[PDB]
């Protein structure tokens, strides 16, 4: 029942300094090391250090050597990490890990793991999002969407007819665009002859923004 | 700097068959001191296997390891559909890139269409044409803009969905980011496809202000 639950998602702008934190639930804080590791969005996993909750002792990548600090509280059972420093290219996700049940494995196979927590570093500042329609055109089926272009952050939600559609959807991933902004498209796939009675409504919600956009969808 | 490289990169097969994972090390390891992890879309890393030889407490017994010096390996039996995703090797400080488990299905041809850019956005100073790709394996493919007839390059980004659970196809759609006065300088707008399922590449156009 061992249990590590970590902050909630943070945007940064390059040259700050973010802590993320990682609280312990079902064994003694003290006993065991905590470490942490970083993951791309597009790559995979580096490691950045461990620290012991039970002197405060660090040893920190060479990578990180001088960029990063970690911290403990021991009246709670929260182990922090910063970094410090920030660039663009330190948009990653942070996850707190602990090793296994086992004694001799290592201190590095880590069983335990918490959910992660996203960070994004950009310069950008918070926009809402545009979305522009998809009109169908001329066989058997015909398909049709609306574009969701320049919001910032991440994510959105994309529906159709209020969720009374399922099969057909396809929600693809955001593009980081070279202006700082995302953008992503949504599209369904319906019958032809459906065409001029069936309405289509897109819905687009972002909530750093305070946003809500319902959106007509219709042959021009 | 002992560096993992574990390969293949992609692997595609069916439920039920074998799944053999290579993990070799650059110099000579340790064997007591090794890691097999398991990561599916959104979640964070499984521990599947420590010591290259145990299995970790509670992952089921179709999976084993083996190996020493150099080269490390991972198998699995009997593949069940949450056993696709991606696995990783890991020794002390040091990690592998990875190597993916794909769902293997007939060859699928991609639905091409193509989307004109709208008469809002063509207000705000910028158009946006959107090239779509339906239901198509494998994952392989190439989308190709071209304005009038010069091949575009540089001025496109792809999304690409995850494998679908129930057929197992993917979906592909590509973005054109040009001004407005580019946009009004030229007429035809196309996008072809290449892909293994299609006998010749498909194009699908347009023609601006018609």
């Amino acid at each position: 029942q061992v249990q590590l639950v970590q902050s909630g998602a943070e945007v940064k702008k390059p040259g700050a300094s973010v802590k993320v934190s990682c609280k312990a639930s079902g064994y003694t804080f003290t006993g065991y090391y905590m470490h942490w590791v970083r993951q791309a969005p597009g790559q995979g996993l580096e490691w950045m250090g461990w620290i012991n909750p039970n002197s405060g002792g660090t040893n920190y990548a060479q990578k990180f050597q001088g960029r990063v600090t970690m911290t403990r509280d021991t009246s709670i059972s929260t182990a922090y990490m910063e970094l410090s420093r920030l660039r663009s290219d330190d948009t990653a996700v942070y996850y707190c890990a602990r090793r296994g049940s086992c004694d001799y494995c290592g201190d590095f196979p880590w069983q335990y793991w918490g959910q992660g927590t996203v960070v994004v570093v950009s310069s950008a500042s918070t926009k809402g999002p545009s979305v522009f329609p998809l009109a169908p055109s001329s066989g058997g089926t015909a398909a049709l969407g609306c574009l969701v272009k320049d919001y910032f952050p991440e994510p959105v939600t994309v529906s159709w007819n209020s969720g009374a559609l399922t099969s057909g959807v396809h929600t693809f991933p955001a593009v980081l665009q070279s202006s700082g902004l995302y953008s992503l498209s949504s599209v369904v796939t319906v019958p032809s002859s459906s065409l001029g009675t069936q309405t289509y409504i897109c819905n687009v919600n972002h909530k750093p923004s305070n946003t809500k956009v319902d959106k007509k969808v219709e042959p021009k | 700097e002992i560096v993992l490289t574990q390969s293949p990169g992609t692997l595609s097969l069916s439920p039920g068959e074998r799944a053999t994972l290579s993990c070799r090390a650059s110099q000579s390891v340790s064997s007591s001191y090794l890691a097999w992890y398991q990561q599916k879309p959104g979640q964070a890393p499984r521990l599947l296997i420590y010591g290259a030889s145990s299995r970790a407490t509670g992952i089921p017994d179709r999976f084993s390891g083996s190996g020493s010096g150099t080269d490390f390996t991972l198998t699995i039996s009997r593949l069940e559909p949450e056993d696709f995703a991606v696995y990783y090797c890991q020794q002390f400080e040091f990690f592998g890139l990875g190597s993916e488990l794909e769902v293997h299905r007939t060859v699928a041809a991609p639905s091409v269409f193509i989307f004109p850019p709208s008469d809002e956005q063509l207000k705000s100073g910028t158009a946006s044409v959107v090239c779509l790709l339906n239901n198509f394996y494998p994952r392989e493919a190439k989308v190709q803009w071209k304005v009038d007839n010069a091949l575009q390059s540089g001025n496109s980004q792809e999304s690409v969905t995850e494998q679908d659970s129930k057929d197992s196809t993917y979906s592909l759609s590509s973005t054109l980011t040009l001004s407005k006065a580019d946009y009004e300088k030229h007429k035809v707008y196309a996008c072809e496809v290449t892909h293994q399922g299609l006998s010749s590449p498909v194009t699908k156009s347009f023609n601006r202000g018609e």
